């Protein structure tokens, strides 16, 4: 049966400015089935406090989710989406660049 | 300018994980406004859009009532399809629906859709007369018929023509300040020296509201579509939509390129360049 | 608001 990888793109929801609050978001999307198990990493480690979109999907039938959380970023800190799914033989990370 | 009510609905099987999972949203344009999730404790339609939330008790209680029936219609189905198709009673199996109306700007009915898949693929749909039927394979032919026999269409087509436009008329009205807006895009634009005779340009639009936008990037005037890298339009998650897209410009050339700007919110199509 | 019902394959 049909299996599609999912588009990963992490990203904040404002224009990162250090030591001001801010949302981490990784949106997924075009993925099917609908089984998925994202992260967001702080410094490598899984962060507690994820929430994430009502599952949804486009025209095509494909699924995409929203996980977000809050936070200040830092000149120094670093972030990232772990993603796993069948169409994944690893979990694919997604570093978050302040700028895409 | 149009706008639209979709609701989506996904059923997951989950053969010996219990019961099937059943999750409901529902959406005026790009903004949600409700949802049901099967796994959650409160087993209600819920808000979640502040516009809807101040609706009364008969609004829930209906919506809750007729959610329900949606899930159990849902879970029959997903042992009719397991049946038609021959499948285990081991695996999971997704059904999805879709349906919904699009008015024009004078909130006047333009189309109806309900639209059913299997697995991630079309199974049947009502089509655009909003009275007959597309069998995407040999099994939907058999509800097709059925669903011509029991003039299933004719419900929808009552439902999609007149109560949907109806409740997409009072959303709209009570979400005026959220759902009437348009928020033209903020708009940038970076560059970083990839070496030293290349650098990427790359053209934000954030903040926009609806989804819908074109961004698209010109060498003197001619469309550079190959040579440029777009991103899907994805939520900031307070309701507005980003989007970029990026060129990768020799050396001293950035003056050269142009980045065009189409959105619902801008009076003109802004057209923007490093310089 | 939703149909008031949804009919069975």
């Amino acid at each position: 049966m049909i299996q599609r990888t999912p588009k990963i793109q992490v990203y904040s929801r404002h224009p990162a400015e250090n030591g001001k609050s801010n949302f981490l978001n990784c949106y997924v999307s075009g993925f099917h089935p609908s089984d998925i198990e994202v992260d967001l990493l702080k410094n490598g480690e899984r962060i507690e406090k994820v929430e994430h979109s009502d599952l949804s999907f486009s025209k095509d039938w494909s699924f995409y989710l929203l996980y977000y959380t809050e936070f200040t970023p830092t000149e120094k800190d670093e972030y990232a989406c772990r993603v796993n799914h069948v169409t994944l033989s690893q979990p694919k990370i997604v570093k978050w660049d302040r700028d895409m | 300018g149009s706008h639209s009510m979709r609701y989506f609905f996904t059923s997951v099987s989950r053969p010996g994980r219990g019961e099937p999972r059943f999750i409901a949203v529902g959406y005026v344009d790009d903004t949600q406004f409700v949802r049901f999730d099967s796994d959650a404790a409160s087993q209600r339609m819920e808000p979640r859009a502040p516009w809807i939330e101040q609706e009364g008790p008969e609004y829930w209680d209906g919506e809750t009532r007729k959610v329900k029936a949606h899930s159990q219609t849902h879970r029959v189905d997903l042992g009719t399809l397991r049946g038609y198709y021959n499948q285990s009673e081991a695996g999971s199996h997704t059904v999805q629906r879709m349906y919904g109306c699009d008015v024009g700007s004078d909130w006047r009915f333009l189309r109806g859709y309900h639209q059913y898949a299997y697995d991630g693929k079309d199974y049947i749909a009502l089509k655009e007369d909003l009275r007959s039927w597309t069998a995407a394979d040999m099994a939907a032919q058999t509800t097709k018929h059925k669903w011509e026999a029991a003039h299933v269409a004719e419900q929808l087509r009552a439902y999609l023509e007149g109560t949907c436009v109806e409740w997409l008329r009072r959303y709209l009205e009570n979400g005026k300040e959220t759902l009437q807006r348009t928020d033209a895009p903020k708009t940038h634009m970076t560059h970083h020296a990839v070496s030293d005779h290349e650098a990427t340009l790359r053209c934000w639009a954030l903040s926009f509201y609806p989804a819908e936008i074109t961004l698209t990037w010109q060498r003197d005037g001619e469309d550079q579509t190959q040579d440029t890298e777009l991103v899907e339009t994805r939520p900031a998650g307070d309701g507005t939509f980003q989007k970029w897209a990026a060129v990768v410009v020799p050396s001293g050339q950035e003056q050269r390129y142009t980045c065009h700007v189409q959105h619902e919110g801008l009076p003109k199509p802004l057209t923007l360049r490093w310089e | 608001s939703l149909l008031m019902w949804i009919t069975q394959l």
